[PDB]
C-alpha cells in the first residue's frame, strides 16, 4: 500500500545521490 | 556488481540477503515485498547442474542490511523461511525461463528506517517503464569483478532493445526475460555479478514517485563483458503466479 | 568471512 516509499528517502522529500539519473533516462 | 558503488544508508530497504546458516555466508540477493514474503530468483534455490537444492530449514532471510560480513546488531532482521514456492515451468534445465521464487516468512519483518518493501508492477507502469534506454538500478553483494565489497552495491544501468539482447548470445531468450546494460560503445559500464542473483533490478515511477521491482537479477555469460548483457526475470509477466502463490498461501 | 549470526537464530 506504502510500498516503495523509502523512509530516509521519499517520506522526507529527499532524494539519493543517482536517482535523477533515471528520472532523465525516461 | 561491477562498476557500481556503495549504496547510501537506507537507499535500498527492500534489499534481502538470502544467508547460508552452515556453513554461514552470503547465497543470493532478494527482495521484500511484503512483510512477510520475500522475492527471489529460483535458480539460488534451485538448480540441478551444480547440486543446488535447498529446503527451508536450510535458509536464513537478513534483512535491512548495509554491511556484507557484519552482524547488524539494532539494524538487521534475521528470519526463518515457512515455505519455498518455485514456478512449476522453470526451465533450470535450458535457458533459466520463470527464474522466480517466493519465500513466505516464518513472522512478518518489523518495517523500519532500514526495511520497506517495494511495490510489483502493474501493466501500465510496466508498459510506461520497460522501454529501451530507460534506466534501472540492481543492488547487491556480489563479486565487484569477474570481488566481495564490505557494504551493499548500486548501480544504474539503460534496458536494453530485445534484438540486441537475442543478438548478444547463444541463449535462447525468451518474452520473461529482459536484459540490461550500456553498449560497448556507450563508454560507461557496469552489471550484476556472482552472488547478486534474486536481487532486484528497480526503477522509480515518475508518476507516483515510488519504486517498482521490474526484474530479478537473473543471469549473465561472465560479468560486465562488453557486447554481454545481464539478464533479468520479467517480473511483471509472472505476476499472475506471485499474486495466486500469495491469494492463497496467505 | 562474515560475522556470526547470532546463535538464537
Ligand atoms: C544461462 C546460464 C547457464 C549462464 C551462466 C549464468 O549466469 N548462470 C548459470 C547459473 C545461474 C546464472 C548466474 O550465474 N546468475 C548470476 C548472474 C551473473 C551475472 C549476471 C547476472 Cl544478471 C546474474
Ligand atoms: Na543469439
Ligand atoms: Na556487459
Amino acid at each position: 500500500a506504502d510500498c516503495g516509499l523509502r523512509p530516509l528517502f521519499e517520506k522526507k522529500s529527499l532524494e539519493d545521490k543517482t536517482e535523477r539519473e533515471l528520472l532523465e533516462s525516461y | 556488481i561491477v562498476e557500481g558503488s556503495d549504496a547510501e544508508i537506507g537507499m535500498s530497504p527492500w534489499q534481502v540477503m538470502l544467508f547460508r546458516k552452515s556453513p554461514q555466508e552470503l547465497l543470493c540477493g532478494a527482495s521484500l515485498i511484503s512483510d512477510r514474503w520475500v522475492l527471489t530468483a529460483a535458480h539460488c534455490l534451485l538448480y540441478p547442474p551444480w547440486d543446488k537444492n535447498f529446503t527451508e530449514n536450510d535458509l536464513l532471510v537478513r534483512i535491512g542490511k548495509h554491511s556484507r560480513t557484519r552482524y547488524e546488531r539494532n539494524i538487521e532482521k534475521i528470519s526463518m523461511l515457512e515455505k519455498i514456492y518455485i514456478h512449476p515451468r522453470y526451465n533450470w534445465r535450458e535457458n533459466l525461463d520463470r527464474d522466480i521464487a517466493l519465500m513466505k516468512l516464518k513472522k512478518p519483518v518489523a518495517f523500519s528506517d532500514y526495511i520497506h518493501p517495494v511495490c510489483l508492477p502493474d501493466r501500465e507502469t510496466a508498459a510506461s517503464l520497460l522501454q529501451a534506454g530507460y534506466k534501472g538500478r540492481v543492488t547487491g553483494w556480489g563479486n565487484l569483478k569477474e570481488g566481495q565489497p564490505s557494504v551493499l552495491q548500486v548501480v544504474n544501468l539503460p534496458i536494453v532493445e530485445r534484438p540486441v539482447c537475442k543478438d548478444s548470445t547463444r541463449i535462447r531468450i525468451t518474452d520473461n526475460m529482459f536484459c540490461a546494460g550500456y553498449k560497448p560503445d556507450e563508454g560507461k559500464r557496469g552489471d550484476a555479478c556472482e552472488g547478486d542473483s534474486g536481487g532486484p533490478f528497480v526503477m522509480k515511477s515518475p508518476f507516483n514517485n515510488r519504486w517498482y521491482q521490474m526484474g530479478i537479477v537473473s543471469w549473465g555469460e561472465g560479468c560486465d563483458r562488453d557486447g554481454k548483457y545481464g539478464f533479468y526475470t520479467h517480473v511483471f509477466r509472472l505476476k499472475k503466479w506471485i499474486q495466486k502463490v500469495i491469494d492463497q498461501f496467505g | 568471512d562474515f560475522e556470526e549470526i547470532p546463535e538464537e537464530y
